[PDB]
């Protein structure tokens, strides 16, 4: 909802409200990145000419923006941290420990591991920065939080993923949704008779 | 549990153990309602001398259970103690179902009456006359008719008014019972050849 | 004086509406008599707590003397037992009824509610003997009558006579009076009747903790389904709890999920904190996360927050924070009876987090798993996931070579069929709306 | 009436003859009166004391003998007296032992719900103190939570009476609970692997092993048999299902 | 970016190309009826009518 | 036989003259005219004497009924 | 209408601050302890040299 | 009488059933006539 | 009295119940 | 989910419509 409504490049002073224009920038991009991973945002922001003008304006904003865009992991953590750093200079910290970098490199991940099957925990580690059990801490702490749709296989160190197919993932999108509405339907039930 | 002071081969043991069951049948009903078993056991002991009141907790057993027609049979193959109180609910209840089987299976017998008659048990005979009579002897024939018309047997009406003819516009009570309420003549015959016979 | 006479003339004119309240509910089975509508009779018995909050001795008495123009048993009754203040200013035009309503004879329904409404009120004033003999005589009177109506009566008045006899310890002895009214009910027909005496009855096992006695007997007891809602929440909520006792785990969340949402919202503020910490325990044994949202609860905060405690060691599989917080603040878990499955679930976390990391990994070192769960053992990780297999928790095998498991596989035959078996009985539920509107569209 | 308290019953009572003095007890002392009212007299007081008394001398006897129906009937003649609770009575000494034996030996008899519904009944008997009725418990706890072995470990000592073949029946159970959860989906048995690691060091139990279940022993190894397969589905269960459906709204 | 289709297996050095049949939109359309046709109505209606 | 099996009723239920009325609610109203019109004279039939004062107010609206 | 105070009605005593006071939904893993993730990714950086 | 009051319980429970089933077979019996018409 | 009478109205009603039960079809 | 569950959803629709009818029905009556 905040970008849906937020995108929009339309100021009712040249700076001021949020602190600046490019403070509106700033936000403007976080909340991007906790939105989507890379669709066409390359047609929603990335062709934005006020967003690349801004990105100029900022080049440490530009370089994690890019570097998500890009998929290039090795700066790409090194500039998320960063960024993290930075939201903990915010008052805007709320996600303190939902959504600054975790939630954003569960994308990543989800980016990363989909449209790979089997790829080794040691060279995705090198891939995506270093420390090969810091990699496999990582993955194996997002699992068990429910994202990353994999599964590793600890005595041979590989990342077996189970990405289902569009039928697959549907069809359990609308059993859980059928649990969702079972649930209200007997609360109606429930409703009823009484 | 309880049970097992049953399930010893001494009968003085197992009676011991089966007195006081008819007296904890109104408070304990879980543990009775469980031990089916045990009871079927006792009932099957007939070598022991206690086989009736067995049969009679049996039939609380199956109080317990819900099966009142299950409960009114095993009572029944006990035989006098069926009718060992003649004023409680579950006795009510009881002889209300006895009636019922009574009256379906003499209005059966009487539409089919050339011989193969399903076997009127002495037992259950036995009892329906008793509670019958007594209800006719209870000295309200306001309602000793009705209930005589609700047991639907071939003679009643004649003995209510053979006996007692409290309130001697009785007759003329049954008189519109069969002239307008009993009119399916297969069994109406029965109060009819009565009705003929009287007035 | 002017300020203690306007308060005291303010609190009288709202015992003259607590009158008038009364009043209404003469009037409503007046009503009820004429038109045979126990419906409205459930509405009457609906309103009385809304307003029993705010009595009094005096006012009860005005009802007393006025209502019972004609002298019968339970003013009798009611002159010695009821105790009503001394001497005071107010008093009320009291001539309900002359020449025929006099004369007739009172009604059975209303002999029934000034009963009860006595034994709720000498309650409130925390009086217990005058309180059960008022009781006893209405079951006495309700026994003696047998009309149709009153049956539905005596539901609701057996179950708050034996809420009354569980503060006078009686608990134990009501149940002859449970039982005998479980006959009468079976004779009667009268379902609401025994869904109380049942929901008192298992109040009472639960007293003395006569789990064995309650199971066998909720196992052979058949429950009515269009019993009151109420009696619907207690008895399933009962049996939820019975069965977690049991260990009947999917059974117990089922029951307890349904008994939170057949609960009030608004209300059952009690209840709603017991489903809570049942829900918390029992989930969290089965190693189901329990729901986040919850925790939104205004009233449960500082109970949920030692339980979210817990449920952050179940998901780590650490022990000694938890045995720390469990010494600090179990005591109300031993109140609430759970404390036996408490440490259950404090050695069960090795089980709940080896399903949690089994379906996080594909093939996991037996290892690893004791290294992340602290078993330090080989051995002890091999058996660990022995028995989870043998319980059928998770897929988890075993290759004692270094530990295999095997993976998942795609759908097959009925793994698109079984949401659709499991989910079909949306037209049972359409066949049975629709026969309750059959039998809810009379038209006058 | 009063004879012979524990006469022989406390020193060593190992013949046969006893079960007739035992029985001439039940048929005198315990069938004086009744055990139920319990209401005064102390001298019934004494008399459930003397059948609580027979009661454990019949447990310790049956448990002993090996003798099944007269064990559990014992066992249920222990609960129903024990049903009624006087507090002013001298507790524990015979109760939480006996307790502990009894539950145990359930669980292996595979009922749980008796065992928790005892536990509630005693708050802090088993918690808190209480070693000789917490044992069952601890060895229930282990073998739910992670131990086969430490279970054995564990049962190696019983502190509530001794009388150490509770841990054999339970051992019973669990080479059976062992022997299903090796028939569960595991991928293979090697003959090594079911005699050394868990128990069962080439005894009786490997031929029992090796002809009462499946699983034909390969080269030194037991292996999966036939249990997991594609199943070309007929598809039939469904159709009645579907057609169950179709008549359930073909009315109404 | 969804122009090709197929999934990299790294262990094996290969990647697997599978045709994705997009025929399979019936699932997601049913989906998006649920879900706007059941939650924009069951909670609205049932909460205004909380009693009845 | 609809127009007939809807009149030629009150033969057997004017022994229930209550009863006249009720098994005729969908009757007297039916789309077929001739069904409406064998349950207004078998009301008729059945009541020959008698103020029901039920089966009276069902049969005021068929007397106004379009179809002749 | 009554509020069923005979099931135990403990309300809960702090009566202090909502933890949550915000409309901010938490998740099982968010209210996971550690020093975030800069600091980690520092260690990581010094542990591999740089 | 109680056997009575039983049979007229199920006289009206039967009655209560029959009341919905008379209204919609006389309403689809007016939409059939809106229909022909 | 009232004992076939009600009889005989449950009979004729339980009976108009089904039969008018069969237009549903 | 889009067939049995509709005809479930839309007669408890009915149901709900018709029970809170006659109950304002029943109590405002007189």
């Amino acid at each position: 909802q905040a970008a849906e409504l937020f995108l929009d490049t339309v100021s009712t002073f040249t700076s001021y409200e949020l602190m600046d224009y490019k403070t509106f920038v700033t936000y403007t991009v976080y909340v991007s990145m906790i939105a989507l991973e890379r669709p066409d945002l390359r047609e929603k922001v990335i062709k934005g000419a006020e967003i690349l003008e801004v990105l100029h304006s900022l080049p440490a904003v530009r370089q994690y923006l890019f570097s998500l865009y890009e998929c290039r992991y090795s700066v790409f953590f090194q500039s998320l941290a960063v960024v993290e750093q930075e939201m903990k200079k915010d008052w805007l910290f709320a996600p303190h420990y939902r959504y600054y970098v975790r939630e954003m490199r569960i994308h990543a991940y989800s980016q990363l591991l989909e449209s790979y099957r089997s790829l080794t925990l040691g060279y995705m580690a090198e891939a995506f920065g270093v420390g090969v059990e810091f990699i496999d801490q990582e993955l194996s702490r997002f699992i068990a939080a429910g994202r990353l749709h994999c599964k590793i296989d600890k005595v041979n160190e590989i990342v077996e993923t189970n990405r289902p197919d569009s039928k697959n993932w549907q069809y359990q999108e609308t059993i859980k949704k059928g649990d969702l509405l079972l649930n209200r339907v007997q609360k109606l039930s429930r409703v009823i008779n009484m | 549990g309880i049970i097992s002071l049953l399930d010893e081969d001494e009968p003085q043991l197992k009676e011991f153990a089966l007195h006081k069951l008819n007296a904890v049948v109104n408070d304990f009903w879980a543990e009775i309602s469980e031990s089916v078993d045990k009871i079927e056991v006792l009932y099957e002991d007939e070598g022991f001398r206690s086989r009736q009141f067995a049969a009679l907790v049996a039939s609380k057993v199956f109080y317990h259970l819900g099966a009142f027609e299950e409960s009114l049979n095993y009572a029944l193959g006990a035989g006098d103690l069926f009718n060992v109180n003649d004023n409680s609910e579950y006795v009510e209840t009881i002889i209300a179902k006895c009636i019922d089987h009574y009256t379906k299976q003499c209005v059966e017998n009487a539409d089919l009456p050339e011989g193969e008659k399903k076997p009127i048990d002495q037992r259950l005979e036995g009892i329906v006359n008793k509670m019958f009579q007594r209800c006719l002897d209870d000295h309200k024939y306001k309602q000793a008719i009705g209930i005589a018309l609700e047991t639907r047997r071939l003679d009643v009406f004649e003995k209510t008014i053979l006996e007692s003819n409290d309130v001697p516009g009785m007759l003329a009570y049954s008189l519109k019972l069969c002239m307008s309420l009993m009119q399916n003549k297969q069994f109406r015959n029965k109060v009819l050849r009565v009705l003929v016979k009287i007035y | 004086k002017t300020a203690a006479a306007a308060a005291e003339h303010s609190q009288r004119e709202l015992d003259t509406v607590t009158l008038e309240d009364i009043k209404e509910h003469v009037k409503q089975l007046e009503k009820a008599v004429s038109g045979k509508e126990p419906r409205f009779v459930l509405r009457a018995l609906r309103m009385l707590p809304s307003t029993s909050r705010r009595l009094n001795h005096y006012v009860l008495y005005k009802a007393v003397q006025g209502f019972f123009t004609s002298n019968n048993a339970t003013r009798d009754f009611l002159l010695p037992f009821l105790e009503e203040p001394m001497d005071t200013e107010a008093d009320l035009q009291f001539r309900p009824r002359t020449g025929k309503a006099a004369s007739t004879p009172l009604l059975p329904e209303v002999e029934a509610y000034l009963q009860l409404l006595v034994v709720i009120f000498m309650m409130n004033s925390k009086r217990y003997k005058e309180a059960q003999k008022i009781s006893d005589d209405l079951m006495q009177k309700i026994s003696t009558q047998n009309r149709r109506a009153l049956d539905l009566v005596a539901a609701k008045c057996y179950y708050y006579h034996a809420r009354v006899y569980e503060f006078l310890d009686k608990l134990d002895v009501v149940r002859s009076f449970l039982h005998a009214r479980l006959r009468t009910a079976t004779l009667r027909h009268d379902a609401d009747g025994q869904a109380t005496l049942l929901n008192l009855l298992l109040r009472n096992y639960l007293h003395y903790s006569l789990y064995d006695q309650a199971e066998k007997l909720v196992s052979k007891s058949v429950f009515p389904e269009q019993a009151n809602n109420n009696e619907w929440a207690r008895y399933l909520y009962y049996t939820g709890r019975i069965k977690a006792i049991q260990l009947e785990y999917s059974e117990a969340r089922r029951t307890m999920t349904n008994a939170l949402r057949k609960a009030p919202q608004h209300t059952a503020v009690g209840f709603k904190q017991t489903v809570h910490k049942l829900l918390i325990v029992v989930e969290l044994l089965l190693g189901e996360i329990p729901d986040r949202l919850q925790f939104r609860q205004p009233s449960l905060k500082r109970s949920l927050m030692p339980y979210f405690l817990l449920t952050q060691a179940v998901r780590t599989g650490n022990l000694a924070k938890f045995n720390q917080v469990l010494d600090q603040f179990g005591e109300k878990f031993q109140a609430d009876g759970t404390y036996t499955l408490i440490i259950r679930l404090r050695h069960n976390v090795i089980k709940t987090g080896v399903r949690m990391i089994s379906l996080s990994y594909s093939r996991i070192s037996l290892a690893d798993i004791a290294q992340k769960l602290q078993l330090d053992s080989p051995e002890d990780a091999e058996f660990i996931v022995a028995k989870a297999i043998r319980d059928g928790v998770i897929e988890a095998s075993i290759n004692h070579e270094k530990g295999y498991v095997q993976s998942k596989e795609m759908i097959d035959i009925y793994s698109t069929r079984e949401p659709q078996l499991a989910f079909h009985q949306r037209i049972s539920f359409c066949l049975d709306i629709h026969n309750m509107s059959v039998k809810a569209m009379r038209f006058p | 009436m009063y004879e012979q308290l524990k006469g022989e019953w406390n020193r060593k009572s190992p013949n046969l003859s006893k079960c007739g003095e035992e029985l001439g007890r039940l048929k005198l002392v315990l069938l004086e009166l009744n055990f139920l009212p319990t209401t005064g007299t102390k001298l019934t007081k004494q008399q459930l004391i003397l059948a609580r008394d027979i009661l454990e001398i019949g447990a310790q006897w049956s448990i002993l003998r090996k003798d099944i129906p007269s064990f559990e009937r014992y066992m249920a003649q222990l609960k129903c007296y024990y049903f009624d609770y006087k507090e002013q009575l001298p507790e524990s000494a015979y109760m939480h032992q006996l307790l502990g034996l009894n539950l145990l030996f359930l669980l292996s008899q595979n009922r749980v719900a008796e065992f928790h519904t005892e536990l509630e009944r005693l708050p802090a008997k088993d918690i808190q103190t209480n070693v000789y009725i917490k044992h069952p418990v601890s060895l229930e706890q282990y073998l739910m939570e992670g131990s086969y072995n430490k279970v054995f470990l564990a049962k190696g000592n019983i502190p509530a009476e001794s009388y150490t073949f509770f841990i054999d029946i339970l051992l019973d159970t669990i080479r059976d609970e062992i022997a299903g959860c090796i028939e569960k989906a595991y991928e293979k048995i090697l003959f090594t692997e079911a005699t050394r690691i868990l128990f069962f060091n080439t005894p009786k139990k490997m031929t029992d092993y090796a002809k009462k279940r499946g699983w034909v022993l390969g080269p030194n190894n037991y292996y999966s048999f036939a249990s997991q397969q594609q199943k070309p589905e007929d598809t039939t269960i469904p159709s009645t299902e579907l057609a169950k459906q179709v008549i359930e709204y073909a009315r109404q | 970016d969804k122009k090709f289709h197929g999934i990299l297996d790294q262990g094996e050095g290969v990647l697997i190309i599978f045709d994705e049949p997009p025929v399979d939109k019936t699932y997601e359309a049913a989906l998006e009826t649920i879900q706007n046709m059941s939650k924009v109505v069951d909670s609205l209606y049932n909460k205004a009518k909380k009693l009845t | 036989v609809r127009r007939a099996a809807v009149e030629s009723l009150g033969f057997i239920l004017f022994r229930t003259p209550e009863q006249c009325p009720s098994v005729v609610s969908l009757l007297s109203e039916s789309y077929n005219p001739h069904v409406r019109y064998g349950a207004a004279m078998a009301l008729g039939i059945c009541c020959a004497g008698t103020g029901n004062k039920e089966a009276i107010n069902l049969l005021e609206p068929m007397t106004n009924d379009p179809v002749n | 209408d009554d509020e069923f105070e005979e099931f135990p009605a403990e309300d809960w005593a702090g009566l202090d601050e909502d933890e949550d006071a915000h409309v901010w939904e938490d998740n099982w893993d968010d209210d996971n302890v550690e020093d975030d993730f800069s600091n980690q990714l520092r260690a990581e950086l010094e542990k591999h040299g740089y | 009488q109680y056997y009575l009051s039983k049979i007229e319980e199920l006289q009206l429970i039967v009655n209560d059933k029959s009341q919905n089933l008379r209204r919609l077979q006389a309403q689809r019996n007016e939409l059939n006539a809106k229909v022909r018409l | 009295k009232l004992q076939q009478e009600l009889e005989f109205l449950e009979v004729q009603e339980e009976y108009i119940k089904d039969e008018q039960k069969n237009l549903k079809k | 989910y889009l067939a049995s569950l509709i005809r479930s959803v839309v007669a408890l629709h009915n149901l709900i419509n018709n029970k809170i009818a006659n109950r304002d029905a029943e109590k405002k009556e007189g």
